[PDB]
RNA sequence: UAGGAGGGCGCGGCGGCCGAUGCAAAACCCGGGGCGCGAGCCCGGGCGGAGCGGCCGUCGGUGCAGAUCUUGGUGGUAGUAGCAAAUAUUCAAAUGAGAACUUUGAAGGCCGAAGAGGAGAAAGGUUCCAUGUGAACGGCACUUGCACAUGGGUAAGCCGA
RNA sequence: GGUGAACAGCCUCUGGCCAAUGGAACAAUGUAGGCAAGGGAAGUCGGCAAAACGGAUCCGUAACUUCGGGAAAAGGAUUGGCUCUGAGGACUGACAGUCGACUC
RNA sequence: GCGACGGGGCAUUGUAAGUGGCAGAGUGGCCUUGCUGCCACGAUCCACUGAGAUCCAGUCCCCGGGUCGCACGGAUUCGU
RNA sequence: CGACUCUCGGCAACGGAUAUCUCGGCUCUCGCAUCGAUGAAGAACGUAGCGAAAUGCGAUACCUGGUGUGAAUUGCAGAA
């Protein structure tokens, strides 16, 4: 809502740095088997729970 | 050349509904080249931006009527 | 090769027993298939004036007859699929009515 | 009725988050984590879910203290 | 048949013996040749590219066609059932590799205001706005988007808490 | 806004849309919606479904009754357009003047 | 010859728009009228007018009556 | 001759069996005894020139200091 807590505001704003592909240099990293984010979140398609 | 920022700010710089607004055809790229409520108040100025007057809705049928019933 | 000629178009008979939804839009189809049997010519453009012509009494009464003007002329456009294309105007047209006139070519 | 028509009426929530161990299971009327047992002092777990108790035991966090014990306990303890 | 026993075949380790292999091991493939009543076995050809086998003793999570068996993969069905509520679209032009579906103009219609209009509470959380975009996704399509990428955006002594 | 008793239904203005995959054709069988001569429930477990009635003004209304009802019982007549006629008012100085939206 | 128009036949509906009317219940105004006055409003009525509109789309006829426009087809295959 | 169906072989797909591995697991054995009001375990938010996660850390924030070692870190760039 646009009524919300400091607290749900706070980690709405930490949801949203973590919706980021990964930087391209992580993937030339020696040793290194990150593909993709297996973590990407879509405000349609999978609710936050809070 | 699609030219929705245009047609909106034109609703809302000249106040009517985005039915009311006229873009003129023959200069898009004109139209399509501002991209701002500055520009398009502009626009508005020379005649490229009208406001389509409101559609006619006459009284005269009821009034003949109302004056029937006297 | 450019010719103009002068057409009545019987619309009624094309429609006869068309879908309500359907007569105008139908009708704009008949106007494109006569063209292409008028000028042999498989790019026809109607003018906007004939468009507004046909829908003026709504979606379902279409003009009985249509006098209209076929012209043929060139796609001086270099990129097209065909050397000609058509151009269906709507037609000024007597007092006498459509009394009479058959196929006329423009001077 | 129940199905479609009656989960169309969810709009009020039971629980919220919770200050002392994070989850959505604070029971706001109730006033207790239903996880956690806040604001009991002692916290939540029974011995008929030990894999409950793994998922929140010691180690499974930081030990921002505790990581540096082991440490200490060998070299006894020195203060310089 | 139910059932019992004997003698074998096969799989994986351990103690011993005897050996093969980058001059090509294992696994897999074949209308290749053979051996054995059979379980199985030996060789040929190919593929592969670094491990493997036989014998004696001993040991075991040791042999599948079934269990509406477990997990994974794959068919026929089948280019089939189907894409049919909410009245509806049409003409020119622009754009573009590509336009029924984008954009402008014109026309024809609908909601008809206890609305398909204008704003909020809950709930959501960036969906808001600009620019761009290969795939995917938007159960046809798309130049397009509530998708993807990069940026930007929420200002209070008086509205609230 | 109009019709009207009416936030009914129906049409319109402000504002918003034409978003529901398109093209061709118009077989059976469907589904949704109509109409049907003569007969009129014979159909069927059963009038199911449909049809008939329906607004308003005037008239008239039985049994029975807890005397409040039944009752909009039942049963009749009327209804457009146009051109008129009468009634019902206000203020200002049994009158004079001016004004006046509405009903019958 | 075909196709499109168009003309005629045949049919359905039921007398179009416009013009005029000393048609019309009545009602206002103005003349020195005087009535069989002049202006204005007026559902409907009358004549022009068995009119007008429609008529194959699965109706009929059209060679002297008419206005037109047409291809010299592309493509695939077959030996008893 | 053909189409379709079935079938044999060669090649090509589909799929991830088999083989060969393994900074992981499981089991046995051994040593030791060390959380917290001096604020623990756990939770949250931050933090890098370019980072989302994991790992690390706390506004001194992928570290400061001492000591040992003795010339790198590294995906790119830069002070060196
Ligand atoms: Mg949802
Ligand atoms: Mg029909
Ligand atoms: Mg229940
Ligand atoms: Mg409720
Ligand atoms: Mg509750
Ligand atoms: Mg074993
Ligand atoms: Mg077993
Ligand atoms: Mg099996
Ligand atoms: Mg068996
Ligand atoms: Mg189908
Ligand atoms: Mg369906
Ligand atoms: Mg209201
Ligand atoms: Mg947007
Ligand atoms: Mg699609
Ligand atoms: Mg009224
Ligand atoms: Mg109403
Ligand atoms: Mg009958
Ligand atoms: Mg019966
Ligand atoms: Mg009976
Ligand atoms: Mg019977
Ligand atoms: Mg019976
Ligand atoms: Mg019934
Ligand atoms: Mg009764
Ligand atoms: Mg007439
Ligand atoms: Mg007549």
């Amino acid at each position: 809502p646009s009524h919300k807590t400091f607290r749900i505001k706070q980690k709405l704003a930490k949801k949203q740095r973590q919706n980021r592909p990964i930087p391209y240099w992580i993937r030339m990293r020696t040793d290194n088997t990150i593909r993709y984010n297996a973590k990407r979140r879509h405000w349609r398609r999978t609710k936050l729970g809070f | 050349v699609s030219l929705k920022l245009q047609k909106r700010l034109a609703s809302s710089v000249l106040k009517c509904g985005k039915g009311k607004v006229w873009l003129d055809p023959n200069e898009v790229n004109e139209i399509s080249m501002a991209n701002s409520r500055q520009n398009i108040r502009k626009l508005v100025k020379d005649g490229f931006i009208i406001r389509k007057p409101q559609k006619i809705h006459s009284r005269s049928r009821a009034r003949r009527a109302h004056e029937a019933k006297q | 090769e450019v010719v103009t000629r002068e057409y009545t178009v019987n619309l009624h008979k094309r429609l006869h027993g068309c879908t309500f939804k359907k007569k105008a839009p139908n009708a704009i189809k008949e106007i494109r298939k006569f063209a292409q049997k008028a000028m042999g010519t498989n790019d026809v453009r109607i003018d906007v004036k004939l468009n507004k012509h046909i829908w003026s009494s709504g979606i379902r009464s279409v003009p009985r007859r249509v006098r209209v003007r076929i012209a043929r002329k060139r796609n001086d456009e270099e990129d097209a699929k065909e050397e000609l294309y058509s151009l269906v105007t709507v037609a000024e047209v007597p007092q006498e009515g459509l009394k009479g006139l058959g196929t006329k070519v423009v001077e | 009725t129940k199905g479609t028509g009656s989960f169309g009426k969810r709009r009020n929530k039971t629980h919220t988050l919770c200050i002392r161990c994070g989850r959505r299971s604070f029971h706001l009327q109730k006033s207790t984590c239903s996880s956690c047992g806040y604001p009991a002092a002692r916290i939540r777990k029974y011995n008929w879910s030990v894999k409950a108790i793994r998922r929140k035991t010691t180690g499974t966090g930081r030990m921002r203290y505790m990581r540096h014990v082991p440490r200490r306990f060998k070299s006894n303890f020195r203060e310089g």
